[PDB]
This record gives C-alpha cells, structure tokens and sequence, in this order.
C-alpha cells in the first residue's frame, strides 16, 4: 500500500515499494556507522538527495487523501541567527504548487498549496525553555495525513497535535521530483537527520500510525536518551525519568560506599534562545557484554551483561550483597576484581511481557539466576540510593506504576552542545 | 550608606586576559571591562557592580558575592563552577552558551 | 756520641715511666683532662662559627661570590699557619706558656672579629683567630701525654676527643638559640649596624677564654723540662702530681720516693733571641725528618693527608647536596603563565616561584608588591608606574619598558637582564646591595638540626674506639675504620632524598671517628718528647692544608655527578688504610 | 674687525657690521618671549635663515685664516633614530668647497673642504651618559678658528677642545650665502636654538675668545641651569654645584623645622643613549622682587628679593633667626605673615667684586643692612642643613676655595624631556 519507501541497501538507498522511483544523492551526504539508515543532510548545496517517482503516482487530483510518515532529528538552536529563520527541508511544489514540510525555531510545518496560490499550514510546536525535552536533539516520529474533504492533520510518535480544515483548498498538482535539501536555512552550520520516509495514497487512520510507530520503534533494541541504539565500551550518563533533576554519583569506594541521586542538576542558557538543564552530568556508566553473542556492539533485548561505572576515570563495577536485611538493599560499584561472588549479572529489558515498548530498565539477578529484580532508587535518610528489588516486578505483575525502574542513557552529542 | 556611595571606586576601560585570580573586592564599580580566558577561582564579592563589561570564555569557581551585580554585562562561552551568582544578580545582561554547574545553595532573592 | 745520647734518653724515658707508675692515675690527670678538654672544645666551636654566620653576613655587609668562599675557607688556612706556628714555638717555649699564648690570641681576635662592620677587617680577624686556635690539638695531646703512664695510655688520651664533639654541639645549640633572632638591631652608632649574628659570635668567643682561664691553674709538662735541662721544677710537678693523687685517694701520708731524676745535659737582643729560636726550632723540624725518623713521618704524612682530605671532603659535601636536592625540588614546583595582557588595573599582590612569559603590560600602577624568585620573560611594560615593589631573586629577561617609572622600588639594574628600558625614570631608589643576597627563614633551623645530628653520630664510635683502644690496638683500629669509611664512601650511592643523605652523613660521621682517634693518639705515642709538639703541629698543617684541598674538590663537584666524590674519597682512605697497615705497633712502650 | 654679526632689533634681524648682509628668515622660525635675540630652528624645510654677504667679503683665497662664532642649545638624543644620523646646521658649501657646521648624537663638527675635496674636520664630542652634563640641552659657546699656515682649532666655552693640522688643503671657496637650517636629520621633531652668530676675518687668540666670552656673557645678569634668563615667580628647582648629588627638601614647617639637603638623585635612562640623572627633584624655589625698581620680570646682580619655597604647592618664606648659636645658623621656610622681624631680605650676586662671571649665589641680609652671608650648606650629624654664615664672605676675602655657596636654578625644559 506504501508508494515510496526509502530503505538502506548495500551501499545505496532503494525503494521497498514496487514503483522503482530514481534515487540520486550527493558526494556530501553521510551516514551514521552504527545505523546507517538514517541520512545526514548538512546545509551545503550538494547535500542533496532527489528521488523521482512514476507518472502514474504523481498527485494531480483534488479529492485524493494521503499521508506520509518519516523520523527527524533536529539539533538544538544555539543563536538569535536561527529565529525567524523558517527554511524548507522537504519540498515537492512546482508552479508554486505542491506539499512541502519545513523546520522553523522550535516548529515543524507542514504547508499544502493548490493551483490557486492557497496555503494551509500545519505546524508542530514545541518549546526549547523546558528542562529537559523530548523533542530536541531526539529522534521524532512525524507524520501527516491529508484528507481533502474534512481535514488535515499533524501525528508526532502517534498522537494528535494539530488538524486544520483543507476544504476550502482546491487542485494540488505534485512535483514529479521530490528534494531533500535544506532550502533557505542561513545558519552555516546546521544539519538535520532523516530515516524511514514512507508515502501512502490514503488518509492514515489512529490505529494504523500507531501500528507503524510500533514497527518501526524496533521494540527489540535498546535505545538511549537521543534515540539512536545502545552500545557497548561507551561511557553514558544517567537519568532517572520519574526523578529528573539528579544524577548518580558515588561517594566511597567499596561496599561501604554507596551510588546515590545527587541534585539539583545545572542548566545551559542563551538569553531567549534556550534555558535547558546539563545532561552532562554524574558518573558514567559503561556497558560490558557477558553473555550475548551477537558480533555487533549494538545492546539487545533480554541481554545479559556487566556495567562499569567511571569514577575519577576509573572503571569500577556494580555489585551489591545479596543477602543482607530487606528487598529495597543497596547496590554499590566495587574494583574489577574483588567482586567475588556478589551479584553482578543485569538483564537489559525494554519490551514488556506483552511487547509493548518500554524505556530501558535492568534486572539485577545472581549467579543462580534468581531476580534480585528491577535496578530502581528508594529513600534512606532523605537520601536516593540506588536499589535493586522485586517490589517493581511485584508492581509489574499488579500492572501497577512503577516507580524508579526506568533509565535513560545520555552520551555526549554534538546536536546538545554542552561543555563537559 | 550615603557615605559608603561617597567611598565607592571607579574602575573605567579595564583588560585581562589569561590571568588566574583569587581576591576579595569591596564598594568597587568596573566599567567597561573586557575578559577573555580568565580564570576566577574563589572571589568573594562585597557592593561590587560590574558594568558594560564583557567576558569571554571565562571561568567562574567557588564565586561568593553579597549585593554584586552584573548590570549591561555580556557572557559568552563562559562557565560558573560551584557559584551563587543566580538569575537575579544578572541585570540586563546577555548569557551566550553560558553553564552554571553546582550551584551554590541560597535565597532566591537578595 | 749518638749512643750515649740514645742511651741517656732510653734511660730517662724509663726512669718517668716508673715515676709516673708510681704517682698512679687520680684527681690530678682528670682535673688537666677537664682543662685541655675546654681547650679541645673552643677548637671545634672554631669550625662552625663563619658556616652558621654566612647567610646573614651576607646581607650584613654585601658579600658577593669568591668572598662567601674564602670567609669559608679562611679559619682552615689560619689553623694550618697556626698548628705549624705553635707547635715549632712549643718545643723551645714549653706546651703551657704557647697554648695560652695561642688561645689569647685566638680569644682576642674573635672578640674583635664580632664588632668588624668590613669583609677584609672580618676576614683578617678570623684569619688571625685561626691562628690562635690552630695550634689547640697538637699542643693539648703533647701536653696531655706527659702525665700518663704506659698502662692506659690509648683510652686515656681517646678519652679527650669527647671534647671536639661537644664543643660541635655547643656550636649548633647556640646557633639555634641565637642566630634566627632576625629582630635584633642594637644600634651603636648610626653608620654601624649589630644584628644576632655577632651575639654568636661573642658566645661562641667565651669557650676560649673559659679555656684560659682554667688552663692558668695548672703546671707545666715535667719531661719538658727534663729536657731542657730544668731539673728542679720538673721534681717539684711531680711532687704535686703525686701528692695531690694520694690525697684524694685517701693515704695523705706517704712520701714522695724520688729523689733524683736524669737530665738532658744541655751543650739587638731580641732580633739575636729570634734568631735563635727560629734556627733551634728549624733544627727540630728538620731532625723529624732524620735517619731515624724518615719512614714513619712519610707514612704519618700520607695517613694524616688522605684522612683529612676524604672527611673534610665529604663532610663539607653532604649539606652542598642537601641543598641541591632543595633547590631542584623548588624548581619543580615553578608555576608558568605564557601569554597575559593587563590593561588600566591597579595592583597589589605577593608572587611566588613563578614565571611569566610573553605579557603584555600597559598603563598599569604596580604599587606595593613583593616578588620572590619571580621571573618576567619576553615581557612589554608601557606607561607602567612601580610603588614600593621589594623583590629578591627577581628578575626582568628580554623585558621592554617605555614610558614607565619605578617609584620607591628595589629594581636595581642588576635585576634587568638583557631588558631595554626608554624613556623611564627610577626615584627614591631604596637601600640595597649592588648585588643579590639570599634570605635564609626557616630554612637555617634544619641546617643547625643536621649538624646536631652529625656531631651525635660521633658519640658512639668515640667510646667504643675509647674502650678498645688499648685492647685491640692503635693500627687494628686505624685500618678498621679506615676501611668502614671507604665502604661507607662507596655507599654513597644509594641516596638521592634529603632523609638519606642526612642518614649517610651520619653513617660517615659516626665510622671515621675511630680512625681520628686513633690517628691521634698514633702521632702522639710516635715522636720522642723533644719533637712531640713540633711534628704534631707539623701534620696537623698538613691536615689543615688537604681539608682547604678537599672542601675545594668536593663543593666543585655538587650537583654534576655523585662518582667523582666516591671514586676520589675511596681512593684516598684506601690509600691512607694501606699507608696506616705499614707503621710500627706502640700499643705498648715507653713514651719516647 | 667682524664682518658679519646677526643681531636681533624690532621684528627683524640685522647685522651690526658695516656690510649690510641680505637676511632671509623663514615662516617657522620662532623667538624666545624674554631673550628674543635667541633663535630656535626645527626640522622643517620653512624654518630657515638666508645671510647673503658681498662680493667683497666672500672667501675665494688660500693664505686667509678666518673664525666663527656662536651660542649653540641642542636639547637631548631620546632615542636609537638619532644615533649615526650627522645633520648639518650650518651650510657654506658651493660646488662641493666650503665650511660647514654639523651635529651628531653628542657631537659638534667643523668641516672644511677645498677644491679638489679634501675633507678636514674638527669634532667636539659630549657624553650622554653623565649624570650631570655642561652640554646637554645648556647653551654652548663655540668658537672655531681656522689658520691656513698651521693648524684649525675648536674652542667650547673659551677652552681649546680639539685641533687638526690643515697645511695639506688648498683653496677653499666660500659661498655668496650662508645656511641656517637642520639638514639631513631623519628625526622630526629634532630643533637647535642658536645666538649671537659672528665671522672674524683672521684667527682669534685665547685673549680674544675669552673677552668675547665675557663680554657676550651678561655678567651682569643671573643665569638659570639652562643658561636662560632668571625671571620672579617662576618655580626653580635648586642644585648645589660642589653636591649635585642631593636636592633641596623640607621636613617640617616653621622655624622647629630646617631645609636640608636629601640625596641621592635618581636616574632618567634610555638604554644605551643615556643614563642622565633627575633634575626634577626636590622643592621649588620662587624669588619675589623686593626693592628692584626694573620693570621687567627678569633677574639682576645687586638685586634684593625674597624666596619663597614650594612645599606641598604652597609658598612659605626663606628666614632665619640673626640671634643663635653660631654663625652657620639654620634657614627654614615658614608661614608668609609669620615673618615678622627674621632676616629674609636676599642679595643676588653672579659676578665677583672684580666682575668675573661666576655662578649664582644668594646673600641673607638683615632689616639693618649687615650681611648675614651667604647661602650655603653644612653638616650637623650627618644632615646637611641650609646655613648662612660670613665664613663663605671671610674665605672671598681671603680668595680661598669657598664650598657650598654657589647654586643652580633649573626649571621644566621641553629639550630636557623628564617627566615630572
Ligand atoms: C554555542 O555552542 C555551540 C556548540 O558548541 C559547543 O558548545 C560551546 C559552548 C563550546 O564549548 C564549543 O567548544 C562546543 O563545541 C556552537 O555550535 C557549534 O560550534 C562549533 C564551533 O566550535 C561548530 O564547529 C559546530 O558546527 C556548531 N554546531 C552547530 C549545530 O551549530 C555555537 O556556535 C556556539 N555559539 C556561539 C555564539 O559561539
Ligand atoms: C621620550 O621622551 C621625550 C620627551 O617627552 C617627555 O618625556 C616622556 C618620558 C613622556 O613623559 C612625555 O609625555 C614627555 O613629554 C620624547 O620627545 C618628545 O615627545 C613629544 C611627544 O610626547 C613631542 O611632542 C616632542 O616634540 C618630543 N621632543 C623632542 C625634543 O623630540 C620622546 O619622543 C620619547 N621617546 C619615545 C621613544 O617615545
Ligand atoms: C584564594 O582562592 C583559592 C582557591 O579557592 C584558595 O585555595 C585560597 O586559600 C584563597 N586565598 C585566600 C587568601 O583566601
Ligand atoms: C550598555 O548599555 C547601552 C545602552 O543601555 C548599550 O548601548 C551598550 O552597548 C552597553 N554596553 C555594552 C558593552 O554593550
Ligand atoms: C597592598 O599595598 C598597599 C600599598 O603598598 C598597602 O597599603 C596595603 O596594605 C597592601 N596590602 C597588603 C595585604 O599587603
Ligand atoms: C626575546 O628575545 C629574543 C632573542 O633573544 C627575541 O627574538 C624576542 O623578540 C624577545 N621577545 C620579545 C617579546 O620581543
Ligand atoms: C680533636 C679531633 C680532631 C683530630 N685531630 O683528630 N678531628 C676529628 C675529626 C676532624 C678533626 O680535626
């Protein structure tokens, strides 16, 4: 049903739907190592990628719904150079006619001209102020879907944001080409990121988005605070979700030392351009395979491995004493090798049992296999320290709300632009 | 308080660059000062009003400042390490990719 | 001719042993050992008093290098004139009359050394006080020898080196307990100055003329006048002798048995009795070299020379490299701060051990700041003004000035090293030498506890050579401790920290002392009566003249390499242990 | 017996011999305001000075011996741009054959060049490195006399300097005008100021110089440090001529405080051009006339003033108590309206009883006429106090080697450059 699906191949990208649309791309487009379905575009000229389609699929009706769906990464804004600054990223008008989706400071538009120079415009707004965001510097799923007699609306990661009436709106004709480009952007020094583009000949409805969100989350991976896939030998930050405002941090070394969630954290600010928190802060916590034998460094689902956690530049490891007094008991990070026996082995989980995505959590279980349970932080003496329990696992089986079983994993971006 | 502005310093047209510093400054005014890359590594700050100044990739630590205030002043790239120099002491002032880190504890207002 | 004389000599050295047997040990050895023990110790209070002084005589009276120096070195060349002097003279004038005449002169001019304002004054004083004192050891162990008989005659004259050691303490304590007293400014006179420093030097002073005035209630040696042909006051010395140690034996009741001693039968006007004196004392510094003494003086020659060359050497060696080693650990800590421009600020500050490279300096006011061991490097100074800038070892290299002015400031022009300077004014200029003088805190108390630490580790050789002296023998002992020394030479290696060197300075300093003692009482029981004091004082010059030799060598070499010292202190007390191995045994004998 | 004299008369000058010499002065010449007969040249092409003699007088022979004369005040070399930088000042010179006055870094140079351009030269060199120089920025006389049968001599202040045989040049031409202009000097703001200019057709005698020294002197009138004129109200700084080494200071103020001399001075030093020392130093003595009856502002011999002392920019009075112990009895600078009765009237006297030029000196005398004596200094515990005392009067008398009573009035130069 998909007319256009840009998908990774050996060393070039074809179309999975059974249109062969040309696809040509410049000598300036990278890739990412790790994921490299998703495409860079820099602001230069030759960064530039045209794909075009039949003429037996160009839109050129006016009662013809569709939608599209794709993933974004937009870094943050650093400078009053980028406000009122709107610049195309996808364009398909000619004869200034056709659908076009553009990035502005902060907003995502989705702009549909007919043959009689009409706009309608859709936009996504999300504000670059907060604390912590889901939307800067982190991949977003963003679709659309057009409907010519009722309306046209916004989806991000599936849910409604905006819909404005399109009835008024009279012939679209569509560009035989479709252009990958930043268009119009002044800012020398700014990029965008681009994967998974796929166009359907219908208005989209709740469920089916929902569906291909699923898909296409890859449920099954790990993912981190950016969205890309986790990996071993890569120190990464901690957050907590439900306590976002500190960060892990060690005070002694050994068992009689504990890791606990120090705050509040910093903030990076540029006068009216962003007032966001550092998420550059804490100690690091790298991720060692154990047991999986997958070759690629990519973390998997149901995984069992070791993590390392850098104090003063030195890799210590987690371990915590199994027997000791109640469930809620302290984990702490110990030298390489004087662990012994203690507990080390963590189960990384981010699909549930039903298979619905998740953020990263790990279970703490022995030698023996037994679940210690859910890695989570529990309240001694107005203090935060880390504990592994089965009072989530409990929860869980209560379909209950957790409370401090999940993570986030932040590695130094150069989309976030911190000063370590 | 009237012959304590009487007593007050005026500091006009003042570079530095590279220099590390630890002092303690009383009932000073410094206009029109200009910092690139210095290091300030525990000043304590007493009525000292900075003003029409401009520091640059500068470096901010174990900073404490009772009625100090940083009124027309730019910042750019500059970092503020372990200080109480919160919101309300910058009047009118531009931060430009400044980080405040390990802020000291202390009331919201002065 | 000669074998009645021989025959005369063995003859009257018999019949004093057999008197001295007689008179026994008592009261009346331990009162003149108590004496000449005061006499030893004002010759080791000598050898600290200009080493503990310098750093503030520095700055006292502007002593630039090659006059640190030879301040340093002075009081040996004073002994080794002195020793040589006294000696000669005491053999002709008797040993008591020239060691008050020596130690009056050495009390009267470290008396004056301590009022000189002048180098050259000082260094004449000092000079003329180690003359009076060179001649202390030979005529004290010469003097000593006469009233001991051949039954304990090592340990009794072992025994009387405690008294260098405690004079070395002395010396220390006082350091201590005066010098650093910076605060003092007695002022006598505007022109003049009197700082702690001389307080020391007066107290160090009083040990002399303490030696005097003990040394005036005592009589002169017997055999001395024996053989002079004095016959009478040499019986009544002995009488007194004896009478005095059966006294405090408890039998005040018996008799002097001696009735009649053998004697040496003796075979415009003050230029003709000069004359004499230096032709008779020229005799007996010609006869120790004769046919029947020629062996045994080259050997003392060369033990006496390579001893005195290794422990002077090493001794003035190991505070240079403590030093070193202080100095190289400062200049690691050097801060550097390449590249800094000030513009329109006013300053005070204090710097320390710092470095500042490629500044770049305008119309800045510079008032009231103090600089130590601060260096600007490829710096520019424009419209600049200095106030009350005091600064030592602070120095402007490749430096540029314009336009600036340096107010009330101790910039001396021996401060600006290859710097250009234009159109700048310097007033009101303060009072300073024209050249750099270091300021020593602090720093002194740690010097005074090292040598403390030195002279303790004397101690215990002292008493054990002072208990073997007689059992094992004067050679055996010589050569042990000869041969330690040079094991200790060679572990001279193993030491790079300040705590080590302290503990081989020690290790040294408690080893070699038993081979001094002995060298001692060797050269004293080696010579007949009649050149005792001459060759004494003859081979004390000498060892004088190797120490001068040895602080040389050994301070050129600090900090260059640490094998030129071991190889050349191995070497010489190698040579003095091998040297030492080939003398003739007097553990027991007549004194003769 | 002269045939050219540059005199100054009512906006112009004139020659006071019998020849009636053309004169040509140039737009940037300038005057002093009290000694306008001094001239002051600066490095421009403007600032110069035309003399065009006659026919008659011009030097064309062989056998003629001839001599110059004038007053001469070079102000200090400051920097390395002066240094190998020889400059003319006075051109004669025609087809490469005349006479010619130059000046270089500490030098003065008489050129004489015949016809077949043989080249002699007679130099007077100066140091820069003295602490307290007779040349520099102070007005010079030179003399120059130039016999064709022996030799050519330099006199500066009446002493013979330099003298180099001549008998091997042959005829020397003159030039029908003669130049006063800075030629060839690279520095721009270099200047000279220049007096009393005269030619003498033969070669003048040590008799002849010395009287034309004298006579063109002005004993009769007090010559500040600079050799200027001394003028009232003006601030001098004061030098003791047998201590140069110590300035005038005060301590306390009123008859329990005395003024003394404190030393050392400090230097002023442009590395390797010079090293000079601080005339700057010290407290400012103002002189008030008194009985001179002259309306202009400018000092006397026999005149009878008064002198003020600038302490802290305020004028206190020169006094002295007659009844004291001594003869040699303290001055002290006190309150004007204080004065009352004390000795404060002050004779200055520049030449002798017989009329030789000497250098400044000042004579305390009482309400009654009786001389105190003169200024002086002397030690009292090794503090040299201002005494005045008949022992300098007796030792005139005498004609014996007076110590300490002569003195030196320096005020601010612009040719001196120190900053104050
Ligand atoms: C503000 O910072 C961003 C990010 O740069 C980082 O943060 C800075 C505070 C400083 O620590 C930098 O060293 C960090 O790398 C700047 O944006 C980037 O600037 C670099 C230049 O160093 C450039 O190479 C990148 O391409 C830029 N990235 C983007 C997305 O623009 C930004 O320029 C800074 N703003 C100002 C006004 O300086
Ligand atoms: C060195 O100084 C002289 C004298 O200037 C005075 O002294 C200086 C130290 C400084 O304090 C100045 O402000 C003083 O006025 C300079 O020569 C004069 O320079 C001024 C310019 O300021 C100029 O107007 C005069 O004509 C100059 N006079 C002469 C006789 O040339 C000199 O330039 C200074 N040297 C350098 C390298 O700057
Ligand atoms: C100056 O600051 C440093 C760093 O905070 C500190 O160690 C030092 O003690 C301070 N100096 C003074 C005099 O307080
Ligand atoms: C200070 O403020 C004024 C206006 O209030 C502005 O023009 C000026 O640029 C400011 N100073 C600086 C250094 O920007
Ligand atoms: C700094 O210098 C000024 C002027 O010399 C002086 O008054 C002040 O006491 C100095 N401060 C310190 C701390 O030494
Ligand atoms: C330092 O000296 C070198 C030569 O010794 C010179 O080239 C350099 O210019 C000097 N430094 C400066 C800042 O001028
Ligand atoms: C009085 C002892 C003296 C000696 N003649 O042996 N000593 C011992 C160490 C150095 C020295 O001169």
């Amino acid at each position: 049903t998909s007319i256009l699906s840009i998908v990774y191949k050996k060393d070039d990208l074809i179309d999975l739907s059974r249109y062969g649309a040309k696809i040509n791309i410049g000598d300036r487009v990278y890739y990412d190592s790790i994921d490299k379905n998703q495409i860079k575009l820099i602001n230069l000229e030759s960064s530039t990628i045209e794909v075009i389609l039949k003429n037996a699929i160009v839109y050129n009706s006016m009662y013809e719904n569709f939608s599209t769906s794709f993933w974004i990464k937009i870094p943050k804004y650093f400078s009053k150079i980028n406000l009122n600054n709107e610049y195309t990223i996808i364009n398909c008008i000619e004869n200034n006619s056709g659908w076009k989706v553009s990035l502005n400071y902060g907003e995502i538009i989705w702009t549909l001209q007919d043959n009689k120079q009409n706009i309608q415009r859709v936009v996504f707004k999300y504000s670059q102020m907060v604390n912590i965001s889901d939307y800067i510097n982190r991949w977003i799923f963003v679709t659309i879907t057009n409907n010519r007699l009722t309306k046209s609306k916004i989806y991000i990661n599936g849910r409604l944001i905006d819909q404005k009436p399109i009835s008024n709106l009279g012939n679209i004709h569509a560009s035989n080409k479709i252009m990958f480009k930043l268009d119009g952007c002044r800012d020398p020094r700014r990029y965008i990121m681009i994967k998974y583009f796929n166009l359907f000949d219908k208005e989209l409805n709740e469920k089916e988005i929902k569906d291909l969100y699923d898909s296409q989350s890859n449920s099954g991976i790990l993912k981190d605070f950016w969205g890309n896939y986790l990996q071993y030998d890569k120190p990464y930050y901690m957050l907590n979700l439900f306590d976002p405002n500190k960060y892990v941090d060690v005070n002694n070394i050994g068992i009689r030392g504990y890791m606990y969630l120090k705050g509040p954290r910093g903030s990076v600010v540029t006068t009216n351009i962003y007032l966001n928190s550092t998420l550059y802060e804490g100690t690091k916590f790298i991720i060692k395979k154990y047991a999986s034998g997958n070759e690629d460094n990519i973390v998997r689902n149901n995984d069992r491995v070791y993590i390392n956690v850098v104090v003063k530049n030195k890799e210590y490891r987690l371990a915590t004493n199994a027997s000791q007094a109640g469930v809620e008991k302290i984990l702490s990070a110990l030298e390489i090798p004087d662990v012994g026996n203690l507990s080390q082995v963590v189960v990384m989980k981010s699909k549930d049992d039903q298979g619905i995505r998740n953020k990263c959590k790990m279970n703490l279980q022995d030698n023996n296999g037994n679940d210690i349970g859910f890695i989570g932080f529990h309240l001694y003496d107005n203090i935060a320290k880390l504990v592994a329990s089965n009072w989530y696992n409990r929860q869980v089986g209560k379909a209950s709300r957790t409370f401090g079983c999940s993570w986030e994993f932040i590695p130094v971006d150069d989309g976030w632009g911190e000063s370590s | 308080a009237v012959d304590y502005a009487s007593r007050t310093k005026v500091f006009p047209g003042e570079r530095v660059e590279h220099v590390t510093f630890n002092f303690t400054l009383e009932n000073q005014i410094h206009r029109g000062g200009q910092y690139f890359n210095d290091k300030f590594i525990g000043l304590r700050l007493k009525s000292v009003s900075f003003e029409d100044s401009l520091f640059e990739e500068c470096y901010f630590e174990d900073v404490t400042s009772s009625n100090t205030f940083f009124r027309n002043c730019t910042f750019i790239n500059t970092v503020f390490y372990n200080t109480d120099l919160f919101e309300y002491k910058f009047v009118n002032s531009r931060l430009i990719n400044s980080t405040f880190l390990h802020n000291k504890e202390g009331c919201p207002l002065d």
